[PDB]
C-alpha cells in the first residue's frame, strides 16, 4: 500500500523524452512493436503498476496508435492510444546481460524501472550507473554478503568478470586508498529502509577481511564489536523500518593495502532525544531499553529492581514486541560486544545501572500542590518518592540535590538570587530533560570509549569516511525530529549534485576536453529555504527562540511571510498558524510546528549539569566531559537546531575533500516484503538519488580524471627507466608509460593538467600494470624477508659471549654427574 | 658448513625456536632465500610446519646456482634508482620492517641497481 | 533448479558464466554436449 501524495510526487515527475519509431519505411506497422503506456485499467485498478507493456496491433493508427495489453496478461482487447503516451522499449534486450544501465538503447523511465524489475526479482538486487550503484532492498538474505564473496571480490584480479555489488565498489574504494594515497569515502544514500546501515555493516565486513594473517586485531574487535551496541543504543524500531538509526554515523579508517583495519573514529551525531521519553503507537523505543528488560540476569533484576517491560512510563505497552527480533538473544550478543570494547564488568555494570536509574525516574509521578503562592508548584508523590531515592542512587547522583533543581525555582538576576518553586508541568520537562542528557552523553561516552582505543596516535592521513544517515521519512504526523533528518538527506543530495556533475562539468571544460553541459535537476531551492543563514525555516527557528516574546504560531507566520516566493515553502492548506509543508526532492512533506521551539532548546540546565559533574562515580561524572555549565537564556550555539547545523556543515567539507564514492539504496515496498515491485516509490527513489540524472555522465565518454602527478605515482612501474628519467617533462613521461603498454589514439588524450582515460582502455593498463606489480610483490617480500632475517641473526651474535658461559657450565655440571 | 646446516639455523629464529611454525612466520623464513611459491603452491602447503618438512621444502625449492633469481626483475636489473625513490616503493607496499629500513641500504652502500642488492644479500646469506 | 542460463566469453569449450540465476560471476568451461541453443531477442508474453 502507497499514499495518494506519494502517487502524486510519483506521477508528476514522469516526462515524455524519446519519440516512437514504431513504423516501418513504407508506411504500415512493424511485426507487433511493443511500448510501454500509464494508459490500462491494471494501472488504474493497482497502485504498485505504472506502466504496462503493450503492443502495437498489426492493424493502423499512427495519428493515435492501436495497442493491446501484454504484459501483465490483459483482455486482450485492441484499445486506441495517443502517441504522447508511447514510449520506446528494448526487447532483445535481457535484463541479466549487463550490469550498467546506461548499456540500454532507450533509457526512459519506464524501461529503467523494467531492467531493474527483473534484476531485483531474479534477485540480482546491485545494479551500477556508474560512478552510482543501484542497491535495491531485497527484505531477505540472498547469501552474496557472506565471507566467501568477500574473499571473492578480495582476490580476484579482473574487475570486468565481476558482477554489481557493495563489494565491487568497497575494492575500488580501497584501490585508490592504495594506488594514488588520496583519503575515499563511502556514502550510503536513500529512505527510511532502505538498507544504508546493512550495506555499510557489509563494506566494512569487506575492510575487515584481510589477505596475509600476521595482523593485530585487537583494535579491529571493538570496532567491530562496537556496531550491534550501537545499533542496540541508537536505533529502534519505527512503522518505516524496524531497525531505524535515530542517530548519524561517520566513520574514518586506516585500511592495510591487503586489507583490515588498523585504526578508526566512530563519530555519532543528532540521537533523537524524544524516542527514549515518547513513542508514537506501533512505533517502539530503542532496541536496548527492551534487550535489558527481557535479557537481564537474574542478579541485575534484584540489584536495579527491574519491572516488566510494560511497567515503565518511558516504554509504550503495546508496542514492546519486534516480528523476528529476540531482544534476549540479541542482548547476549550486546555484552559480548562492550567486552570487546575493552570495558570492565565494573564498567557495564554502571552503564546498565544508569539506563536502570533512567527508567525508573520515568515512573515517578509528579503533582500539584498549593505551594510557592502562586499555586500548582509541583511535589514528588509519597508512594513513588522510594521509586525516585532509589533512582537517584541507580545513576549515582545526590537524591536531595536532584529533588532541589527540580522542584525549587532557581533564578539570579543581576547579584541578587532569587528563590522559588518550578510547577507541574514544568517539573515533568525538567525530569524528562535529564533522562535525555544521561541517555545521550552515556551513548556518546561509549563513543569515546570506543575512540579511545581505536584511534591512532597523530591522526588520520589517507582514511577512508563512510556515512551513515537518517533516510527521509514521512509519517501522518512529522515534527522537528523528522525536519532534521529530512535536512540531512537534502544537505547529502546537494554535496552530491556538486562533486558528481557541477564539478565534473567545469572539470571537463577547464581541462579543454568536453565544452558539453550536463542537464541535472538540484535542490538548491529546497536546501536554501532550509539552510541558508539570514533566510531559510532553520534560521527563523533560531531567531523565535533567541526572542523572548516568540511563540511556535508566529513561528510559522515567520516563515509564511519572508520565505513566500520561490514555491519551496507552502503553508498549510489546514491549520496554517501551527503547521506548513516543504517541496522536497521526495515530494510535499508537512509539518506540525507544535513544540518546535520547545525541542529546538531542550539540552539541559547548568545547575543540574553540576550535579552529575560532581558525582562519586567515576563514569557518571565523564558524561559531561568539559561541558559548559550555562545559567539563564540559551545561547545560539547551545540550540539543538543550530548546534545541528554547525556539525552537519563541518562534516560536509570533511567529506569535500576526499573522493567521495555513491551507494543508492532502493526500498521497493512499505509493507516490508521480499520479490514486491511498487512502481510508484521506486521511481521516486529513482529521482532523490538521480539515478535517471546519473546517465548524462555518459556523454564524458572519460572514465580517468587525474594529473599527471597522480598519473605518475599510480603507474611508473610499467617502465621505471622513462618514469624515473628527470630530462624527459611529466606531460612527456605519462605519455610515453602508455606508448610501452601500447595505445590506440582514442583510448587516451592529452589534457591540460589532468590525463583523461576512457574505461574501455583503463583495465588495458590495470593489468599491464599487475604483470609488472606481481614481480614486485615478490621482489619486494624477498629482500624485505633477507634482512629480517639478519636482523635477529646480529641480535643474536651478541648474545654468543653469554651463552658460552651457560654451555660451559653445563659441560661442567656433566663432568661431576 | 652448507646450505642444510644453515637452514635450520633459519628456522630457530623466525619460529622464536618453537617447534611448530605458525604459516605467517613460514612464508618470511622461505623468502629470506629466495622461495616464492604460485597461488596453488602456497595452499599445497600443510596445516602445521615443522623442521622435518621445512628442510625437504627448503632443498627443492631453494635456488644453489643462483640464490636470488627472484631479485633480477633485464629492464628493472640494468636501471638504477635513487635512494630516496627507492624507498618510496618500500614505505608504501612494506609488510614487515619499521627502523631497520635504514640498515638495508648501508649493506648495499645514490643511483642502485638489482644486480647490486642481490649480490650483496647472497653475502649476506 | 535444472539448467541454467550461462553466456560464451572468448573452441571445443565454452567459456562460460553463470547469468540466470545470478552466480558468482566465475568463467567456467563445459563440454558442448550440455550446451543447448537459445532464443534471445523472443519475449515470452
Ligand atoms: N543487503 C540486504 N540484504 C537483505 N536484507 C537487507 C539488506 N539491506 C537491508 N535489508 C533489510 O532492510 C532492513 C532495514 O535495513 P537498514 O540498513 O537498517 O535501513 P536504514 O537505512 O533505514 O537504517 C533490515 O532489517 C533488512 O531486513
Ligand atoms: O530508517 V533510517 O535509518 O533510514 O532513518
Ligand atoms: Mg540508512
Amino acid at each position: 500500500a502507497v499514499t495518494n501524495e506519494e502517487i502524486k510526487t510519483a506521477s508528476k515527475i514522469v516526462r515524455r523524452v524519446s519519440n516512437v519509431e514504431a513504423f516501418d519505411k513504407s508506411g504500415s506497422v512493424f511485426k507487433g512493436y511493443q511500448i510501454w503506456t500509464d494508459i490500462s485499467p491494471t494501472i488504474e485498478n493497482d497502485p504498485n503498476i505504472m506502466f504496462v507493456k503493450c503492443v502495437v496491433q498489426q492493424g493502423s493508427k499512427k495519428e493515435k496508435l492501436t495497442v493491446v495489453q501484454i504484459d501483465p496478461p490483459g483482455t486482450g482487447t485492441p484499445y486506441d492510444i495517443d502517441p504522447t503516451h508511447a514510449w520506446n522499449c528494448n526487447s532483445q534486450v535481457d535484463p541479466m546481460s549487463f550490469g550498467d544501465i546506461g548499456l540500454l538503447n532507450h533509457t526512459n523511465i519506464p524501461c529503467v524501472l523494467d531492467f531493474l524489475k527483473h534484476r531485483y526479482l531474479k534477485n540480482q538486487i546491485y545494479t551500477t550507473a556508474v560512478p552510482l550503484i543501484v542497491a535495491i532492498n531485497p527484505y531477505k538474505d540472498l547469501g552474496n554478503t557472506t565471507n566467501e564473496w568477500i574473499r571473492r571480490y578480495r582476490d580476484t584480479a579482473d574487475h570486468t568478470k565481476l558482477p554489481p555489488h557493495v563489494f565491487t565498489c568497497a575494492r575500488e574504494a580501497l584501490s585508490n586508498l592504495h594506488g594514488v594515497n588520496k583519503s575515499q569515502t563511502i556514502i550510503v544514500s536513500g529512505e527510511s529502509g532502505a538498507g544504508k546501515t546493512e550495506a555499510t555493516k557489509q563494506i566494512m565486513r569487506y575492510f575487515a577481511s584481510s589477505k596475509s594473517g600476521n595482523m593485530d586485531l585487537r583494535i579491529q574487535t571493538a570496532i567491530m564489536a562496537a556496531n550491534p551496541v550501537l545499533e542496540a543504543f541508537g536505533n529502534a524500531k519505527t512503522i518505516r523500518n524496524n531497525n531505524s538509526s535515530r542517530f548519524g554515523r561517520f566513520m574514518q579508517l586506516v585500511i592495510s593495502h591487503e586489507g583490515g583495519i588498523r585504526y578508526g573514529s566512530v563519530v555519532a551525531f543528532l540521537l533523537e532525544k524524544s524516542r527514549i521519553i515518547t513513542q508514537d503507537d506501533n512505533e517502539r523505543s530503542y532496541h536496548i531499553f527492551y534487550q535489558f528488560l527481557k535479557g537481564a540476569n537474574s542478579t541485575m533484576k534484584s540489584k536495579f529492581g527491574l519491572k516488566g517491560v510494560t511497567e515503565y512510563k518511558l516504554l509504550n505497552p503495546n508496542s514492546t514486541e519486534v516480528s523476528g527480533v529476540d531482544d534476549v538473544k540479541d542482548f547476549e550478543e550486546v555484552i559480548e560486544s562492550l567486552k570487546n570494547m575493552e570495558l570492565s564488568e565494573s564498567d557495564i555494570e554502571v552503564i546498565f545501572s544508569i539506563v536502570a536509574g533512567i527508567l525508573t525516574l520515568g515512573n515517578v509521578r509528579l503533582i500539584e500542590k498549593q505551594e510557592a503562592g502562586l499555586s500548582d508548584a509541583a511535589a514528588i508523590m509519597d508512594e513513588d518518592m522510594g521509586v525516585f531515592n532509589k533512582a537517584c542512587e541507580l545513576m549515582y547522583l545526590d537524591p536531595e540535590l536532584i529533588k532541589r533543581e527540580i522542584l525549587i525555582k532557581v533564578t539570579v538576576a543581576g547579584g541578587t538570587k532569587i528563590e522559588g518553586r518550578w510547577n507541574k508541568n514544568d517539573a515533568e520537562v525538567l525530569k524528562s530533560s535529564l533522562c535525555k542528557a544521561m541517555y545521550e552523553k552515556l551513548f556518546l561516552w561509549i563513543i569515546r570509549h570506543l575512540n579511545s582505543r581505536i584511534e591512532p596516535e597523530g591522526g588520520f592521513k589517507t582514511f577512508m569516511g563512510m556515512l551513515d544517515i537518517f533516510g527521509f521519512e514521512v509519517f501522518k504526523n512529522n515534527s522537528l525530529e523528522q525536519l532534521f533528518i529530512n535536512i540531512t538527506n537534502e544537505m547529502l543530495q546537494k554535496n552530491f549534485v556538486d562533486i558528481v556533475f557541477e564539478r565534473e562539468s567545469k572539470l571537463y571544460k577547464d581541462e579543454g576536453i568536453s565544452t558539453a553541459e550536463l542537464k541535472y535537476t538540484s535542490n538548491k531551492e529546497v536546501i536554501n529555504v532550509l539552510c541558508e543563514k539570514g533566510k531559510s525555516v532553520l534560521s527563523y527557528l533560531e531567531d523565535q527562540c533567541l526572542a523572548p516574546g516568540g511563540t511556535d504560531e508566529k513561528f510559522v507566520s515567520s516563515c509564511a511571510t519572508n520565505l513566500k516566493e520561490n514555491n519551496k515553502f507552502t503553508p498549510a492548506k489546514v491549520a496554517s498558524n501551527k503547521n506548513f509543508i516543504i517541496q522536497h526532492t521526495i515530494g510535499p512533506i508537512q509539518y506540525c510546528a507544535e513544540s518546535f521551539l520547545l525541542k529546538n532548546k531542550d539540552v539541559l540546565r547548568g545547575d543540574l549539569v553540576e550535579v552529575i559533574k560532581d558525582s562519586p562515580n567515576p563514569i557518571v561524572q565523564q558524561l559531561f566531559e568539559g561541558q559548559v555549565i550555562e545559567k539563564g537564556k540559551i545561547a545560539k550555539g547551545s540550540l539543538i537546531g543550530s548546534q545541528f547545523l554547525n556539525q552537519l556543515t563541518s562534516l560536509m567539507n570533511l567529506i569535500n575533500s576526499t573522493e567521495p564514492h555513491f551507494i543508492r539504496c532502493i526500498k521497493p515496498n512499505e509493507n516490508k516484503k521480499p520479490l514486491e515491485w511498487c512502481e510508484p516509490k521506486i521511481l521516486i527513489q529513482l529521482h532523490a538519488l538521480s539515478i535517471l540524472e546519473a546517465l548524462v555522465l555518459r556523454q564524458l565518454g572519460y572514465s580517468y580524471r587525474r594529473t599527471f602527478e597522480e598519473f605518475l605515482y599510480q603507474y611508473k612501474f610499467v617502465d621505471i627507466a622513462a618514469a624515473e628519467d628527470s630530462s624527459v617533462e611529466n606531460q612527456n613521461k605519462c605519455v610515453n608509460i602508455l606508448k610501452l603498454s601500447g595505445l590506440s589514439e582514442s583510448m587516451y588524450k592529452i589534457g591540460k593538467s589532468m590525463v583523461f582515460l576512457k574505461q574501455e582502455g583503463a583495465k588495458i593498463l590495470t593489468k599491464i600494470q599487475r604483470e609488472k606489480l606481481v614481480e614486485w610483490e615478490n621482489c619486494v617480500s624477498v629482500i624485505e624477508a633477507a634482512i629480517l632475517k639478519h636482523k635477529y641473526k646480529q641480535k643474536v651474535n651478541k648474545n654468543i659471549p653469554s651463552l658460552l658461559r651457560v654451555q660451559a657450565h653445563i659441560r661442567k655440571k656433566m663432568v661431576a654427574q | 658448513s652448507d646450505m642444510e646446516e644453515k637452514f635450520r639455523e633459519a628456522f630457530i629464529l623466525f619460529s622464536s625456536c618453537s617447534d611448530h611454525i605458525e604459516m605467517y612466520k613460514f612464508f618470511e623464513l622461505m623468502n629470506s632465500f629466495g622461495i616464492i611459491l604460485t597461488n596453488d603452491e602456497k595452499a599445497a602447503l600443510p596445516n602445521d610446519i615443522n623442521m622435518d618438512y621445512w628442510l625437504n621444502f627448503a632443498k627443492k625449492h631453494y635456488n644453489y646456482e643462483q640464490p636470488f633469481k627472484h631479485i633480477n626483475n633485464e629492464q628493472n636489473t640494468n636501471v638504477q634508482i635513487k635512494i630516496d625513490n627507492f624507498l618510496g616503493i618500500m614505505k608504501a607496499l612494506d609488510t614487515r620492517l619499521t627502523e631497520s629500513d635504514l640498515n638495508i641500504l648501508l649493506q648495499i652502500t645514490s643511483t642502485l641497481n638489482l644486480k647490486t642488492v642481490s649480490q650483496k644479500l647472497t653475502e649476506s646469506i
